[PDB]
Formats: C-alpha cells, structure tokens, sequence
C-alpha cells in the first residue's frame, strides 16, 4: 500500500486518511537536474565546466477519486483543491522511503473524470532547494524508539554517530550527500558551552570560526546559519566572521583556548 | 594617512590650497605622475618604475582569452607644434614673435612616417 504524508502548519496530515475515497495508486521522483555551469572559448573543443549545480525538480504521485455519487464528486474536488494549494511551502513525503522528506510548492494539476464517480489525478510538487532532506536533524538519537531513520540514508555501519562531544579533538560525521554550507541556505546550528577564549578549527575543510572575547560555562555560543550569537545577542564584530562547513563523511574538529568544552551540532542531511 | 614609494620631479604651481583632499590628490596624481592605491585608509602613492611588477603569468590567444578588441584613433596625430613663451613689455612696441621672447618650433621625428602634421598654438606665459 501507498500513501503521502504532508506536513502543513506543524501537523502531519495522511493523504488518503483525510480524503477516503482518494487513494494514492503510485509515486515517482525525477532525477537531479544536474548542470554544469559551461563556458565557451571560440575556436576551442567543448566547454570549460564551472561549478556543477542542482536545479529544482519534481515530485509525483498518481492517485484516484473515487466518490460515491457525483455531489460528493464536486464537493471531494473542491475540497482537495483547498487542501493542495496553499500560501506557502509545506513538506511532503512517502511511505515507500518514509525517512526523506522534500520542501514542495504544488502544481496546477487538472482531474481526468473518468466515469460519473471517478477521477483520477497526478499531482506534481515541484521541490525547489534541489535536494531532499532527512526528516529528523542530527540532534535526533538514533534509536529505535524515535519512528525516524530507514536504511539508504548512509548512515556508516561500522561505528557509532553521536553530535555532542566534551573533549577539544573529535569527529563528526556528515552522512549527506552535499557539503553542509549556510552560505548556501544550509540548516546548520553548534552551540558550544565552556570557559576562555574559543576558536574552532574544522581541520578536513580547514576552516576556523575565531571568537576574540571571554566565556563563561554559564553563556552558550550559537552558530546559526552565518549568526553567531551569546545568550542570543549578535556578537559579529568580535568575531573573524568566518563560518565552518561539513564536508562529506568524516570532519575533524579541534578546539583550542577553552576547558570542559560542551559543543553540539543540530543539522539536517541533505540527500539527492 | 599617506606613503610615498618613488621619485618624482618638482612641479611650480599657483595659490596651493582652497580644495578638498581628493582634488589635491587627483591634483598630485596629474602633474606629479603618480599612481594612487589605497590600503583602506592608507594611500600609498607610487610611481611608474614601482608600480608595476613583472609576472610570468601570460595571455595567449584560444588558451584563456575570447574577445580581443583594438580600437585606434589617429584624429589629433600631430608631429609639429609651435610655441610662445612669456609676453615682453613693449608688446604693442613690438611686431611679430619679438612680441615674445621665447618663441620654438617642435617637429617630432614621427614625422618621417606621417609628414607634417601641424596643430593649433599653444600658449604658456609663465
């Protein structure tokens, strides 16, 4: 049995259970629009690659109405139609890979009547990021209990993944299949609790994020995105204002100027 | 703040001041020659000879270049000049270039290529 799951104003509505005479019969996801970003020299062979990128693709799913007269037919069209459409983005996903969920804007899709009670449908969501991410972020255990993780998410069967470390020197593990960067809208967070001056070096990418004041335990240092805040107050003049990055796999991380360092990482993996 | 890395000649000018800094330095940058580029806050001023440092790096063509344009003008191509120094005190006295007592004639060696080419008078009185 297929379904489609969507989550719309913090509330996770099934496709199928919200509308019962609507079924959906298949899903389907297009491939990465992969383009590389060419340019042409006259008189030369080919083109000079610049750098690869992923345009916005689109998610579908044929489904089926089945109504009981043809009242109820108009009134389930027009209600889907409501359903669907909305102001803003929602996510979207499938129990066929219930672990990957896609940020979506819908499609006009226009109902096939069949019969004088039936109709079928597909509808298309186009997914704009160009990637598909986890359902939970890194912050999330990965236990049985927590419903979230399914097996293809590249999870590393071969040692342990944990995102909260209290030594100066360890390893993160980015199981996605992109680099995580904010500067490219990247959902990224660390917050690092301890005492001195911090610095972090992200020793694989080679990036450092240099803080040039004080800390206390008691004061948490956050990192979203590209704000670094303490106790949620900007503190970007005192700063380097250089951001750290999660390659692929395995990062070495090494923290120099502070004691009993507390540090977490909270992100999501992006998939593709 | 301000550094200087060369040598440049000494130039004679009027009435100094009555400008804003950057019409000075603009000022400074057409008669003395120099080369202007600034360290945020800090103006170095150079000269040709240390300003420009050789590289090893090359433009070739079909390699790394894609449209090359030249555009050649020849529409003030002048190889001979005529000049009139100060004006002498009996000048209405005076008839023709006596009315002056420096009065030259330059003729470029370009003109072998390009024959006479003759422009307007130029005048300094100084």
């Amino acid at each position: 049995m297929s379904d489609l799951f969507l989550e719309l104003n913090g509330k996770v509505h099934s496709l199928s259970e919200t509308f019962p005479g609507l079924s959906v019969q298949e899903v389907s996801r297009q491939s990465p629009q992969l383009s590389m970003e060419t340019a042409e020299i006259a008189g030369t062979d080919g083109v000079i690659p610049g750098m690869t990128q992923f345009k916005p693709f689109i998610f579908s799913a044929k489904c089926n109405l089945q109504a009981l007269d043809i009242p109820d037919y108009h009134l389930a069209v027009r209600e889907i139609y409501e359903f669907l459409f909305q102001r803003d983005s929602y996510y979207i996903w499938s129990d066929q890979m219930p672990g990957i969920r896609y940020e979506v804007h819908p499609k006009p899709v226009d109902f096939s009547r069949e019969s004088d009670r039936v109709g079928l449908l597909t509808i298309e969501f186009d997914v704009f990021k160009g990637y598909a991410e986890s359902r939970g972020t890194s912050l999330d255990p990965m236990t049985f209990e927590v419903d979230l993780w399914q097996m293809g998410m590249n999870l590393s069967n071969r040692d342990d993944l944990f995102y909260v470390f209290r030594e100066n020197t360890f390893r993160v593990y980015n199981a996605g299949s992109d680099r995580v960067n904010p500067l490219m809208r990247h959902e990224l967070d660390i917050a690092m609790t301890a005492n001195g001056t911090p610095t972090i070096h992200n020793l694989t990418t080679g990036e450092s994020f240099e803080y040039r004041k004080e800390l206390q335990k008691t004061d948490v240092l956050l990192l979203n995105n590209i704000y670094p805040l303490v106790n949620n107050r900007r503190v970007g003049k005192d700063t380097n204002h250089g951001i750290i990055t999660l390659e692929k796999g395995w990062n070495d991380f090494e923290i120099k100027g502070v004691t009993d360092v507390t540090i977490a990482f909270n992100f999501p993996f992006i998939y593709r | 703040s301000y550094e200087i890395q060369g040598s440049f000649p000494l130039v004679e000018l009027e009435d100094l001041g009555n400008k804003n800094g950057l019409e000075l330095v603009n000022l400074c940058l057409e008669e003395f020659g120099a080369i202007l580029f600034a360290d945020n806050k800090k103006l170095y001023f150079y000269d040709e000879k240390s300003w420009y440092v050789r590289t090893e790096k090359q433009f070739r063509y079909l390699y790394n270049t894609e449209e090359v344009s030249v555009d050649t003008n020849t529409d003030n191509l002048k190889t001979e000049i005529k000049c009139y120094g100060k004006q002498k005190e009996n000048a209405d006295k005076l008839t023709g270039d006596n009315k002056y007592m420096a009065v030259v004639t330059y003729t470029s060696p370009n003109e072998a290529i390009y024959g006479k080419r003759m422009a307007n008078a130029k005048s300094d009185d100084k």
